[PDB]
């Protein structure tokens, strides 16, 4: 069937069954396509083909990202390659022939086994050994000497290594996705250079590598049944040429570091909070595990502390302490960092107790009133509301970590605190109470930094950290929504 | 400074200082602010003059004028509050009086002088210095408040019901962007198990009314759905902070409103003994001095949490920019009346017998509830209609009027009270329809009548599936409410959706053999035996298609725009009615690291699950156009080409509008909210041309999904939680059964 708005034609499942005879391939390998056809038709694989202009126009109408491979140097040669969309099981071809169509069916089917094996699934015992054998060869593939090979062979090897090592040395992509992509590129290099290496070449180390990988794929493709003898053509010079599309969930460090430097009038433009948020990333966010977070019930001990600390953060803002969207995120993140540390080390908050008790001796309701002699009864009500929360009456244990977190972010409370007298025991240091409170906060986080930087698996704290990363992930996505909701010069909803 | 702007807001704005310009020059007013002794001297001479006129009623006049000055500054509400000097002059609710006890203008001057003394000593000192060193700036600012006052007085004096109820010294004030404060019942709020609200107090109420325990709940800064906060969202003009014609308050927040006749008389004699409580009730007074309603006030202390802004310069710009908008909406209603007269003129000219199908709106009305709403109609539109037609004349087509009143057969309650819901008969009809169209499993997790959605999911993978079925369900239910409001009978849809579902279902199954029979035709290039079998098969199927009741939509091509664009085997689940299981199959194709992220999982536009939702959405539009086309042909008597003309103007192709939001953000539910918004704009524009009577009625007769905010605490609808990504609700009980409004001109501008 042909599209109405473009010359692109669409081929669906159960429409290329007769194509086994059309290729008139040898009968021994002809039965293979009968099995490949069943597999791809089970998961609704459709084929789209056309001229380079027709297939490009189709993508724009349907909002499809294309991966056609061609350059100005290749334009002089004049060869175009399509791509495969592994997310929705669609194959895109550009000016296909009978050979290329057959080559793609056995290429898409092969990549499915690689994906399943590296996703933790189960495969056939024959396929498991073939992939494992191929994996071991790749380790020695990147350690050969090419000084004795033909100049045209060196260029092929140079390109393969650069793309292979990029997937292995990638940190912002899911390792399961990156591992499969690296192996798939390895097979393409071996099949491409089979023709030019079998002739006009010596018996170098690289040459023997090409012959071994070709046999390794043969066992994987044919399974446990008998395969054609050595040196036989696979599918009339089989080749892998189409690119694959793969996507996965981003990591926690990716989204948390994006909104660190957000600032706006409707969002908040406090400079001291942005700098405080930067030191948090160095101590906590940088040392989280690179794997994407999950969603489990996570019943434990630290998980009770994070749930309790989340409720107190909301309760504080509802009882006198209004905050902007920028202040709210930093308040939530810092408090959860101190809450998980206090649940592991019972003596982490020993110093904060001394500073909290001293502050409570010199605090009064009149400190929270702009006009000490006002007449409106509502002015006194709000000031008394803030006094109770500091006194802990409103909040009614993880109460201490919340106070330490609040003392670093709020700007109105810090003005009152800094005017209080300094104890004679702490007069040697020469610092005000507000800076003493902010210096005690970094001490708690620094102790937690050493905990995550050691042997996590043996210390049995891996599960606890997985709970802290979920809280950071949730608070990072919330400030990504308030931002972009005021993305106008006036900052109005 | 920001403190000086707030002092000017309280001084010039909340004290109604513009009333002094009637008897004093601009230079004399600046002398009052610079001398406290002058203020005390003016009061002494004013009190003596009023005492002579008032006579024995001097004690009551003094008491009520001091109580009013308390509310205008500190926000406190006393017992039997009188909102303006016009009501104080008649002493409503105190003694039977046949006129003004004293001079109205004299009482106005005394009230604003009393409230000037209630200001803070520090606040008054700021105004004294500004009045002496900023002479040219202060005089210009005072003149602006005079212009703002005249416009409100022009609208208020038109009707006597709104003349005795408008608030004195009203000036707008805005909350903080992001916060929310509501008053809700304790028992009903507990079962929702919301995790974004914190109880900050209890609602005591008054002793004249008995009700369940209530409380205050506050929500800190977050992101809210568009067009739900920051605007008044009112379709009626307001003068003095109250609605024009009725007198109900709209510029502030109240906990409720009582309007029933038997219940109001119960409150009236209960308060004659005495009142006690932190939140007394405020009465609404008639033109003859009686009481027609009561309201539940709000504690002034609870308003401190909202972090309200009182910038004088900024709030004046908001005030004038809102008066202009109200004027434009008033002129639009006058043009609609001109069109209604033009249609009536031609029909009578063609033949004198055409008058048999017209009804006089302003004449005698048999329906009591309809008649009462006509009396409280805006006085500015009444005079315009009388100018063109005559003395108490307004003729409209009877057939077009019946459509505008098709809602009342399915809804019960009162809009002003705030308890307007669908009748139980209506719910049992819509509920059974969604089960048939969607899957049985989907109905159990979407319209649970006892439990919310979030309480029924206990797996990280099931969150993705549940969050995907919601979008088609919202679109399916929104269309049913919209077409019910436009006068389509309920019983028509109940018996037609299963009929249309069956007709569509067999189309794909029949098309499946035709869509690939051409491949056999290509392989039939040979003996005629293959050709003979194929030729009879394809022609027989097409003849069956010709007999289907939905055939005219097929020929136009809009019914099969995406049907032939792609054929897949799993799509048969959608046509069968297994949407919930169809979502699980596409969910398992996601990567392992994405499926286990639950509510944190970001779904890309390239995945198969993303395009599965789009296919289901257009499958709901499959049935929407089918029902509408029958309605315009069967019971409307329109040509087969006229009906297809209207259908094409109310639906759009979604492939042209991909999301344009940030990465690393959950924009799945937000994208569909904006797509559904544009389709609502096209519907409103079509209703104006094809039904001028319904548009005019929608802003006169109260109806569900016809009036916006009525002063009660903000309530959401089904379209609101869809955009916010929450899951603490259900579309089967209580909240979540509400549909967005249907006012044509309101949707065009808001």
């Amino acid at each position: 069937r042909e599209h109405k708005a473009s010359g692109v034609r669409i081929l669906s499942a159960t429409a290329i069954r007769n194509l086994a005879k059309i290729s008139n391939l040898p009968s021994t390998q002809a039965a293979t396509l009968a099995e490949i056809q069943k597999s791809l038709a089970a998961k609704d694989y459709k084929i789209i083909y056309g001229t380079p202009t027709q297939v490009a126009e189709y993508a724009r109408q349907k909002n499809v990202t294309e991966l056609t491979s061609q350059e100005m140097e290749e334009a002089q040669a004049g060869n175009i390659y399509g791509w495969t969309n592994f997310d929705d099981k669609t194959i895109y071809l550009v000016s296909p022939s009978m050979e290329t169509l057959i080559h793609e069916l056995v290429h898409a089917s092969t990549f499915e086994e690689v994906y399943s094996f590296y996703q933790g699934n189960e495969v056939s015992p024959t396929s498991k050994q073939a992939i494992e054998n191929l994996e071991g060869l790749m380790e020695q593939f990147r350690s050969l000497d090419i000084s004795k090979d033909s100049p045209e062979m060196r260029e092929a090897y140079a390109d393969a290594i650069a793309t292979i090592e990029g997937h292995l040395s990638n940190g912002f992509v899911d390792p399961a996705i990156s591992k499969a992509a690296a192996l798939n590129e390895f097979m393409a290099w071996g099949l491409a250079n089979r023709a030019l290496a079998a002739k006009q070449k010596r018996t170098s180390s690289l040459v023997q590598m090409v012959k071994d990988v070709y046999q390794a794929i043969k066992k994987l493709i044919w399974g446990r049944k008998q395969a054609p003898a050595l040196g036989e053509d696979m599918f009339s010079n089989l080749l892998f040429n189409s690119a694959i599309l793969m996507r996965s969930q981003p990591t926690t460090q990716a989204v948390a570091k994006d909104g660190t430097l957000f600032h706006s009038k409707a969002y908040g433009n406090n400079e001291r909070l942005s700098q405080l948020n930067q030191t948090f990333d160095k101590l906590v966010t940088d040392y989280l595990r690179t794997d994407p977070v999950t969603e489990v019930e996570r019943r434990g001990n630290v998980a009770n502390a994070l749930m309790s600390a989340t409720r107190l953060v909301r309760d504080v803002q509802s009882h006198g302490f209004n905050m902007t969207a920028q202040e709210q995120s930093v308040f939530q993140m810092v408090t959860a960092a101190l809450a998980t540390e206090a649940a592991i080390d019972p003596h982490a908050m020993a110093r904060a107790q001394e500073l909290y008790t001293h502050v409570m001796k010199h605090l009064t309701v009149e400190h929270f009133m702009a006009d000490p002699d006002s007449t409106n009864p509502a002015d006194r009500y709000y000031a008394q509301q803030k006094y109770d929360t500091i006194s802990g009456a409103n909040l009614v244990t993880s109460l201490l970590p919340t106070f330490l977190g609040l003392a670093m972010v709020n700007e109105e409370l810090r003005s009152i605190i800094k005017e209080m007298p300094v104890p004679k025991a702490d007069k040697k240091l020469g610092n005000d109470i507000d800076t003493l409170l902010t210096n005690a906060g970094t001490q708690v986080m620094e102790s937690l930094n050493r905990r995550m930087a050691g042997d996590q698996k043996a210390t049995n704290v891996q599960d606890s950290i997985d709970a802290l990363s979920e809280t950071i992930m949730a608070a990072a996505l919330k400030r990504e929504s308030f931002y972009d909701a005021v993305a106008t010069p006036t900052g109005n909803f | 400074t920001d403190t000086e702007w707030s002092a000017m807001h309280t001084g010039l704005g909340k004290t109604d200082l513009a009333v002094l310009r009637e008897t004093m020059s601009m230079a004399e007013i600046r002398d009052l602010l610079s001398s406290s002794k002058k203020v005390k001297d003016e009061i002494s001479t004013l009190e003596k003059e009023i005492q002579n006129q008032a006579g024995r009623n001097w004690n009551l006049v003094q008491k009520k004028s001091k109580q009013l000055a308390q509310y205008m500054i500190m926000g406190e509400v006393g017992n039997n509050l009188l909102r303006n000097a016009h009501a104080i002059s008649r002493l409503l609710g105190e003694r039977i009086t046949n006129g003004p006890v004293a001079d109205v203008a004299a009482i106005d001057k005394l009230i604003t002088l009393y409230s000037l003394e209630l200001m803070n000593k520090s606040d008054r000192d700021l105004l004294s210095e500004l009045a002496q060193s900023e002479v040219e700036g202060m005089e210009f600012s005072i003149a602006y408040m005079v212009g703002q006052r005249t416009e409100e007085m022009r609208k208020a004096k038109g009707d006597n019901r709104t003349l005795l109820n408008h608030f004195k010294g009203y000036i707008p004030v805005e909350n903080q962007q992001g916060v929310n404060l509501i008053i809700a019942d304790d028992k009903e709020f507990a079962k929702l198990n919301s995790q974004s609200f914190t109880r900050i107090g209890t609602y005591q109420g008054s002793t004249g009314f008995r009700t369940g325990s209530k409380g205050y709940y506050f929500s800190p800064v977050a992101a809210r759905a568009p067009y739900s906060q920051g605007i008044l969202q009112n379709v009626r003009n307001t003068a003095g902070g109250v609605d024009i014609g009725t007198g109900f308050t709209l510029g502030t927040m109240v906990a409720g409103r009582i309007t029933d006749k038997p219940t109001v008389e119960r409150i009236t004699k209960a308060l004659a003994k005495g009142e006690r409580g932190r939140e007394p009730l405020m009465p609404i007074y008639n033109s003859k001095g009686q009481v027609v309603a009561y309201e539940q006030s709000v504690d002034p202390n609870m308003l401190k949490h909202l972090n309200q802004d009182n910038h004088f310069a900024k709030m004046v710009g908001v005030w004038r920019g809102r008066q202009v908008e109200e004027a434009k909406a008033q002129r639009f209603n006058d043009i609609l009346i001109e069109q209604l007269h033009a249609m009536y003129e031609k029909d009578i000219k063609d033949s004198s017998a055409n008058k048999s199908q017209y009804v006089n709106l302003l004449g005698k009305i048999d329906d009591p509830v309809l008649a009462d709403a006509i009396n409280l109609m805006n006085i500015e539109t009444r005079h315009k209609a009388e100018e063109l037609f005559g003395k108490d004349e307004l003729w409209v087509r009877r057939d077009m009027l019946n459509d505008a009143l098709g809602y009342r057969a399915a809804s019960i309650g009162d809009v002003w009270t705030g308890n307007s819901r669908w009748s139980p008969s209506t719910l049992d009809t819509v509920k059974k329809m969604f089960l048939g169209a969607f899957g049985n499993k989907a109905y159990h997790v979407v319209m649970n009548a006892e439990n919310t959605i979030q309480n029924l999911v206990k797996d990280a993978k099931t969150v993705i599936v549940v969050k995907a079925v919601v979008v088609p369900a919202v679109n399916f239910l929104a269309n049913i409410y919209q077409m019910i409001g436009r006068g389509v009978p309920v019983k028509d849809i109940a018996v037609n959706i299963p009929r249309k579902t069956s007709e569509i279902n067999q189309y794909i199954k029949s098309r499946l053999r035709q869509i690939d029979a051409e491949a056999e035709l290509r392989a039939a290039e040979g003996n005629p035996n293959l050709v003979r079998k194929l030729k009879t098969e394809i022609q027989s199927i097409t003849d069956s298609h010709r007999r289907m009741s939905i055939w005219p939509l097929i020929e136009a091509g809009e019914f099969s725009s995406i049907a032939d664009a792609g054929i897949s085997r799993d799509d048969l689940l959608v046509a069968e009615g297994k949407i919930h299981e169809y979502m699980e199959k596409l969910a398992n194709k996601l990567p392992e690291k994405v499926r286990n992220a639950g509510r944190y999982a970001l779904i890309a536009k390239d995945t198969a699950l993303f395009q599965g939702i789009q296919k289901t959405v257009e499958y709901s539009d499959f049935i929407a156009k089918a029902i509408i086309y029958d309605d315009l042909v069967k019971r409307k008597k329109k040509s087969s080409s006229e009906a297809l003309g209207q259908v094409t103007e109310e639906f759009i192709n979604y492939d042209r509008l991909p999301g344009r939001f940030r990465g690393y953000m959950e924009s799945m539910g937000l994208m569909w909210f904006y797509n559904f918004k544009i389709r609502s704009i096209k519907v409103a524009m079509s209703m104006i041309r094809n039904n001028p009577v319904h548009s005019l009625i929608a802003t006169v007769v109260p109806a569900p999904t016809m009036f916006g905010n009525v002063g009660l605490p903000i309530q959401d609808n089904m379209l609101t939680m869809l955009a916010e990504g929450r899951l603490d609700y259900s579309l089967g009980f209580g909240q979540g059964l509400r549909a967005p409004t249907l006012n044509p001109w309101f949707n065009l501008t808001h």
